[PDB]
C-alpha cells in the first residue's frame, strides 16, 4: 500500500431511543451525552478539558 | 439595507445591516458618495446612528 | 395548532379528493362559495368605495 | 418471583405510549417585529418539513 | 452510543484529540444557545 492506513476505532456517534424531530429533547439529551464522552474520553487520554459544565 | 438598521427590535440584523454597509464604505471615498447620494439613505442614517450609540446600555 | 405527519398526510389528502370530487361534480360547495364571496359584503364594500371616492372628490 | 399479582395497578400497557407518526414536525416560526415595522421578515423557515 | 470500525491515514490518538475538538466546539456552541 503506497499510503500506510491504521486501525482506528471510530469515535461514538449519538444515538436516540425516540428521535423527537424537535430540537428541545434533542438538546437536553444531547448535551448530556456530550457531557458524558467528554468524561470519558478524558478519562481515556492524559489531557484536560476547560469549559465543562 | 439602511432600512433594517432602522428596526429596533433584532439586534442581529442590526449588526449584519452595519457590517455590510461598513464593508461597502471601506474601500475609499467615492462608494460614501454614492452612499449619500440618496436622501432617503442619509436622513434615516442621521437619524439613526446616534441612537444606536446609546442601544441597549440603560 | 399543532402539525403532524399525520395532520399533514390527512390535510394533504384532504385537498386532493376535494378538487377530484369537485372535477366529476359530485359535491355542491354553495354555502363555501358564497360565505367567501359574500354578495352582502360586496355591496357593503362598492358602497364605501364609493363614498371614500366622493370624500376624495369633493375635498379640491 | 419478583412478578406482581395480576390484580394490582397498574395494568394497562399504552398509557404512555406516542407512535411517532404524531412527533410534532417542525414549522414555520412566525415573528413579530412591533407595529409599524412592515419592511420586516416575518418568517423564519430554516429547517421546516413544509413552507 | 455506536463505535464503527474504520479505517484511516491518522492514530488513534489524533482521532481522540479531533474528537475532543470538536465535541468541546459542539457542547459550548449548545451552551451559548441557552
Amino acid at each position: 500500500s503506497s499510503t500506510p492506513l491504521n486501525w482506528v476505532q471510530g469515535p461514538a456517534i449519538f444515538h436516540m431511543l425516540t428521535s423527537p424531530y424537535t430540537q428541545d429533547e434533542i438538546i437536553n439529551h444531547e448535551m448530556n451525552f456530550l457531557k458524558g464522552r467528554l468524561l470519558e474520553l478524558q478519562e481515556i487520554t492524559g489531557k484536560k478539558i476547560t469549559g465543562v459544565n | 439595507i439602511v432600512s433594517f438598521l432602522l428596526l429596533e427590535c433584532d439586534s442581529e440584523l442590526i449588526i449584519a445591516s452595519l457590517d455590510f454597509l461598513y464593508q461597502y464604505i471601506l474601500p475609499g471615498s467615492q462608494r460614501i458618495t454614492e452612499l449619500f447620494k440618496s436622501k432617503e439613505c442619509s436622513l434615516i442614517l442621521e437619524a439613526t446612528l446616534p441612537n444606536l450609540l446609546s442601544y441597549n446600555i440603560a | 395548532n399543532n402539525v403532524t405527519l399525520k395532520n399533514l398526510t390527512a390535510f394533504q389528502l384532504l385537498s386532493q379528493r376535494e378538487n377530484i370530487c369537485e372535477l366529476l361534480n359530485l359535491v355542491e360547495s354553495t354555502e363555501r362559495h358564497n360565505s367567501i364571496i359574500n354578495p352582502e359584503r360586496q355591496r357593503m364594500s362598492l358602497e364605501e368605495m364609493k363614498k371614500m371616492l366622493d370624500a376624495l372628490k369633493n375635498e379640491r | 418471583s419478583n412478578i406482581p399479582d395480576p390484580t394490582l395497578p397498574p395494568t394497562e400497557m399504552m398509557t404512555r405510549f406516542l407512535h411517532p407518526n404524531w412527533y410534532a414536525l417542525p414549522t414555520t416560526v412566525w415573528l413579530k417585529y412591533g407595529n409599524y415595522n412592515s419592511w420586516a421578515p416575518s418568517f423564519n423557515e430554516n429547517g421546516t418539513v413544509v413552507d | 452510543a455506536v463505535f464503527d470500525l474504520m479505517t484511516s491515514p491518522f492514530t488513534q490518538e489524533e482521532v481522540l484529540i479531533k474528537e475532543i475538538d470538536f465535541l468541546k466546539n459542539k457542547l459550548l456552541d449548545l451552551q451559548s444557545l441557552q
